[PDB]
C-alpha cells in the first residue's frame, strides 16, 4: 500500500520541456525525501535530484543543474520533477524513490523505490501500433500469441485475458526496423486440447497514442 | 504583544549556533557550513527533525563523532529558551488583575472628570 | 628558550634512498612540531604538522615520527624532485623556533657537460669592456674546472663562476663562467678558448672562437 | 587562489625604514593568524612577528622587539609590518604565511607561506643592468641566452618570451664582480634547426629601477 | 535603560575568572596568566574564538589538561548569564501595558488640573 505511483513522461521534442509527477500513498509524505533517478538504456542508474518533502530542501545532480527543478507540493501530497532543454542523453527511464526515516535518512537507503516511467527525446511524431493475431497449427504444446508492429515511441504493455493468462507469456523486446517504428511479438503456450475451452485475448495497449485495442486468437 | 520581539533572541541564536558550524564545519563540509548562511539553513533543517536532519547529521558526526554534542546542544539551548520564557510569560501575565482594578478606576474617574 | 636543533646539517643518497632527518627538542612539547619543504628561492611548504599527521597533498613517501623529545622526518622513496632544505619548527603564539635546516641533496651517476662558448656582445664593445661566457650544461658531480686561453696564455683573476641549483628532474648542475676583460685587451688578442676539465671527460674539451 | 601577495621591499639606507605590505585574497582574513618570517642570505628561517588579523594580538621575536611593528587591517583585508632602524643584520628575505585553523591554530602551522620578498640594507644606489644577448654558434644542441650585467640591488627576475620558453632555461645566481654590481647570465637550449622558427625573447626585469627590457637574440 | 549596570556583572565574571587563571597558570604561564591585566586579556583572547583563541588554549591543555574545563566554564558561565539575563529583560518588558494606561492617566489628570 505504501507505494509512489508517477506520471508524466513520454515523448518530446529536444530542447522542449516535460513534467514528471510522483504521488505518494500509505506513508508520512511530508517526514520522507524523494528522489528522482534516472537510467538510460543499456547503463546503471544515475541520481538525479533529491528533495525533502517538509524542508523543501533541494539537491541536485551537477550533470542537471539548473536544467532540471524538483519540488514537492505536501497538500497535493506529490513530488515533481520540471525538465527543461531536454536532449538526447536525458532519453531514459526516470524512477522516483523515498526514504522514509529515522532510519533510512541516517543512511540515505533509499528504501522504496517507484516503478518507473520511460522519457524518450526524439524529433519523430507519436504512433499507435497494430495487432496482429499470429495463427496455432493444430493436452500440451499450442504456442500461439499476437503481434504488435509499426509503433512509436515505447512502450507497449501487452496483457492476456486482462491479467488472467500469466503462465507461458514470453513478450518480446521491441527492435527498430530500420524503417524507425518499434515491432514487437507477444507469445504464450497453452494445451493444444483447451483450443476452444478458454477465449485467448492480448490485451495492448499504448499509451502515447491512447491505441487501447483488444484481439482474440484462434486457429 | 511585542512577541516579535521575542524572536530576536531566537534570531540571536540561531546566529552563535552558526558562527560554531562555520568555525567547526566549513573546512570539511563547505556547502552545509561554508558560509554564514549555509550554516544558519544547516541548522534550520537539523531542527526540522526530519529525513534531510539525519541525512546532514550522518556524515558530519562520521567526520567528527563530537559533532552531535553540538546538534544536541543546539536543539536543547533553543527549546529550553522558549519554554523557559514561555513559562515566564504565564507568571507575567498572571498579573493582570491589578490591570482589571486599572480600568475599574478609569471608569469612576471619567465620570467624576 | 625552547630549542630545536635538527641533524644533519647536509645529506647525500641517491633516488629511491630512504632519508632521514632528526629534529631533537629540549623538553615535552609533545606535538607542537612542524615540518616544511623549502625548495631554493622559493617559499617554505607545510610537510608535516602535529609532528605525525600529514598535511593535506604530501606525498605518501614523506612521514613524521616522535619518541618523546626526538621527532624524525622520513622519506622512504627519496624522488629527484625531494631536493630542498627540510625545516623543523616549534609552536606558540608567543614563541617559534625553527631548526638549522637540512639540505638533501641527490646522487646520481657521472654526467659529462655540454659546453659551450659565447662572444661578446656588439653593444657590449661599445662599453670599453667585453664578457666572454663559458657555458657547461647538465653535469654531474658539482665539482668541474674551467681553464681560459687568450692567444693560448692562461689566465687568473679575471673570471667568475657561477653555478645552478641541482635540477628537479634530472639532478643536474649547470655552470656560468665569466671572463671580464678590458676592450684594448680584447681587440689587441685574437684567439679565446675555455678548457674544461671535467670528471666525466677523458680528454679535456675545449670551445674556441677567434676575433 | 588563497594567496598572500606580499609587497614593499628592496632597497633601504641604514638606520632607515621599510614597509611592507602582505594582501591576503581568497580566505578568510579576520579568522586567521598573519606571520613574518625572515631568511637571511645563507641561513635557516627565522621567525620575526607574528599577528592575530581579528584580536589585534601581536607578538614579537627579542631579536626585533621595539623596532618592529606588526599590524593588520581587516577592512582593507592585509597586515603589515613597519621595520625601523633597519641594520646589515636586517638584510634578509621576507616571507608572509598564515595560520587558518580551527586545525592549525591548534597546533601553530603555519599552512600557507607568501613567495617572499628581499631587503637589503645598503648605502650605495639602484642601478639598472645592461642586457646583452648571447650570440648562438650555427634539431639539437643549440645553447643561446642573454647576460645581464651591472645591476644593484637584487633581484632581476628573467624570463622567455613572456614564459613561452621554460624547458631547458638555466638563469643563473649572481655575482658580486668586485666593482659592487651584480652580473648573472641566463641560458637556454634549443633545436638548431630551429633558428628561425620562434622567436627568442628574454624579457629581463629590475623592479628596483623599473628596468623593463625585452632583447631578441639571434646568430 | 541601565544596560551599563549590566555590564558590571560581566566584568565581575571577567574578574574572577582572570583570578582563577592567575592562580592557576601564573606559574607556568606568565605571559599569558601572570598578572591580573594578563589573565583579563588572555580570557578575552580566548572569548573571541579566533586563531589566536586556539593558539593560547593549546599548550595551556597540553601542560594542564584539566585547563580545558576552565575555558569551556568561562565561555559557558559568561553565555548563560547574559542569555538569561537577556531572557528577564523580554519579560521585565512586556509589562509596559501598565505604562501605557500610565501616561494615559497623566493626559486625562493634568486636563483636569
Ligand atoms: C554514534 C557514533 C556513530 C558513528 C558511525 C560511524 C563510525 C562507526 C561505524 C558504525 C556502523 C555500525 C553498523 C552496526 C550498527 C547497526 O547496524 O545497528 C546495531 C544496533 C541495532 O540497530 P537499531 O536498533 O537502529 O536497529 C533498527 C532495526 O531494529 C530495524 O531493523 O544499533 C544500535 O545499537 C542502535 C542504538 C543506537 C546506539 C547508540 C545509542 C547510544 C548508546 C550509548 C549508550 C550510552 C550510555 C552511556 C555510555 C557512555
Ligand atoms: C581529557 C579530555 C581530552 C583531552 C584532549 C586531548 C588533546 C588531543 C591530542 C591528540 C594527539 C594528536 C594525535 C592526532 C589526533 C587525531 O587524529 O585527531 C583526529 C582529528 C584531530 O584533528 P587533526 O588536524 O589531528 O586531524 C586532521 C584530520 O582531521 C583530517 O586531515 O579530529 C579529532 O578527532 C578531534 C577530536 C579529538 C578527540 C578527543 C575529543 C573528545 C572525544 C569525546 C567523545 C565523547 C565522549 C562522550 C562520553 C561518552
Ligand atoms: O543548497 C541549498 O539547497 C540552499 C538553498 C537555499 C539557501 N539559502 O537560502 O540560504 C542555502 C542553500
Ligand atoms: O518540524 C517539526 O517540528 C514538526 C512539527 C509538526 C509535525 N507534525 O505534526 O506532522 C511534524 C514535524
Ligand atoms: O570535542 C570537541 O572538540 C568539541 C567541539 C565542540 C563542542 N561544542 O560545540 O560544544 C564540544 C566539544
Ligand atoms: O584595530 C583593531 O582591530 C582593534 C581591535 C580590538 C582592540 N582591543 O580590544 O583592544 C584594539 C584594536
Ligand atoms: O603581549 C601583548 O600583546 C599584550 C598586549 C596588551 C596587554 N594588556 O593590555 O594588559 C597585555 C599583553
Ligand atoms: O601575580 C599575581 O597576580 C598572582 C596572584 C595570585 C597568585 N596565587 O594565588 O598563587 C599568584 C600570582
Ligand atoms: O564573518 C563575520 O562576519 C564574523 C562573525 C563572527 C565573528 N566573531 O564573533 O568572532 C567574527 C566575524
Ligand atoms: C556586516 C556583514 C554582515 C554579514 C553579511 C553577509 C553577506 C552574505
Ligand atoms: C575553573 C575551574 C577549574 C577547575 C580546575 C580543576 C583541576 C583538576
Ligand atoms: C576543537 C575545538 C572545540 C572548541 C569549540 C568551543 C568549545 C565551547
Ligand atoms: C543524545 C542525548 C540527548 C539528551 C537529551
Ligand atoms: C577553548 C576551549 C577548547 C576546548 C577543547
Amino acid at each position: 500500500e505504501v507505494q509512489l505511483v508517477e506520471s508524466g513522461g513520454g515523448l518530446v521534442q529536444p530542447g522542449g520541456s516535460l513534467r514528471l509527477s510522483c504521488a505518494a500513498s500509505g506513508f508520512n509524505f511530508s517526514s520522507s525525501s524523494i528522489h528522482w533517478v534516472r537510467q538510460a538504456p543499456g547503463k546503471g542508474l544515475e541520481w538525479v535530484a533529491s528533495i525533502s518533502s517538509s524542508s523543501g530542501s533541494t539537491s541536485y545532480a551537477d550533470s542537471v543543474k539548473g536544467r532540471f527543478t524538483i519540488s514537492a507540493d505536501t497538500s497535493k501530497n506529490t513530488a515533481y520533477l520540471q525538465m527543461n532543454s531536454l536532449r538526447a542523453e536525458d532519453t531514459a527511464v526516470y524512477y522516483c524513490a523515498r526514504t522514509y526515516g529515522w532510519y533510512y535518512s541516517w543512511w540515505w537507503a533509499f528504501d522504496y523505490w517507484g516503478q518507473g516511467t520511460l522519457v524518450t527525446v526524439s524529433s519523430a511524431s507519436t504512433k499507435g501500433p497494430s495487432v496482429f493475431p499470429l495463427a496455432p497449427s493444430s493436452g500440451g504444446t499450442a504456442a500461439l500469441g499476437c503481434l504488435v508492429k509499426d509503433y512509436f515511441p515505447e512502450p507497449v504493455t501487452v496483457s492476456w485475458n486482462s491479467g488472467a493468462l500469466t503462465s507461458g507469456v514470453h513478450t518480446f523486446p521491441a527492435v527498430l526496423q530500420s524503417s524507425g517504428l518499434y515491432s514487437l511479438s507477444s507469445v504464450v503456450t497453452v494445451p493444444s486440447s483447451s483450443l476452444g475451452t478458454q477465449t485467448y485475448i492480448c490485451n495492448v495497449n499504448h499509451k502515447p497514442s491512447n491505441t487501447k485495442v483488444d484481439k482474440k486468437v484462434e486457429p | 504583544p511585542g512577541i516579535a520581539w521575542i524572536a530576536l533572541l531566537l534570531l540571536v541564536i540561531f546566529y552563535v549556533f552558526a558562527v560554531m558550524g562555520t568555525k567547526l564545519f566549513a573546512q570539511s563540509f563547505p556547502e552545509w557550513f561554508g558560509t554564514l548562511g549555509a550554516s544558519m539553513y544547516t541548522l534550520f533543517q537539523v531542527m526540522t527533525l526530519e529525513s534531510w536532519s539525519m541525512g546532514i547529521a550522518r556524515p558530519v558526526i562520521e567526520a567528527y563523532p563530537w559533532a552531535w554534542i553540538y546538534f544536541v546542544s543546539f536543539i536543547l539551548v533553543s527549546s529550553f529558551t522558549v519554554l523557559n520564557l514561555f513559562i515566564g510569560i504565564i507568571i507575567e501575565s498572571m498579573q493582570s488583575a491589578h490591570h482589571a482594578e486599572d480600568g475599574e478606576r478609569t471608569d469612576a474617574y471619567r465620570d467624576e472628570v | 628558550d625552547i630549542q630545536m636543533t635538527q641533524s644533519p646539517s647536509s645529506l647525500s643518497a641517491s633516488v629511491g634512498d630512504r632519508v632521514t632527518i632528526t629534529c631533537r627538542a629540549s623538553q615535552s612539547v609533545s606535538s607542537a612540531v612542524a615540518w616544511y619543504q623549502q625548495k631554493p628561492g622559493k617559499a617554505p611548504k607545510l610537510l608535516i604538522y602535529s609532528a605525525s599527521s600529514l598535511y593535506s597533498g604530501v606525498p605518501s613517501r614523506f612521514s613524521g615520527s616522535r619518541s618523546g623529545t626526538d621527532f624524525t622526518l622520513t622519506i622512504s622513496s627519496l624522488q629527484p624532485e625531494d631536493f630542498a632544505t627540510y625545516y623543523c619548527q616549534q609552536g606558540d603564539p608567543r614563541l617559534v623556533t625553527f631548526g638549522q635546516g637540512t639540505k638533501v641533496e641527490i646522487k646520481r651517476t657521472v654526467a659529462a657537460p655540454s659546453v659551450f662558448i659565447f662572444p661578446p656582445s656588439d653593444s657590449q664593445l661599445k662599453s670599453g669592456t667585453a664578457s666572454v661566457v663559458c657555458l657547461l650544461n647538465n653535469f654531474y658531480p658539482r665539482e668541474a674546472k674551467v681553464q681560459w686561453k687568450v692567444d693560448n696564455a692562461l689566465q687568473s683573476g679575471n673570471s667568475q663562476e657561477s653555478v645552478t641549483e641541482q635540477d628537479s628532474k634530472d639532478s643536474t648542475y649547470s655552470l656560468s663562467s665569466t671572463l671580464t676583460l678590458s676592450k684594448a685587451d680584447y681587440e689587441k688578442h685574437k684567439v679565446y678558448a675555455c678548457e674544461v676539465t671535467h670528471q666525466g671527460l677523458s680528454s679535456p674539451v675545449t670551445k674556441s672562437f677567434n676575433r
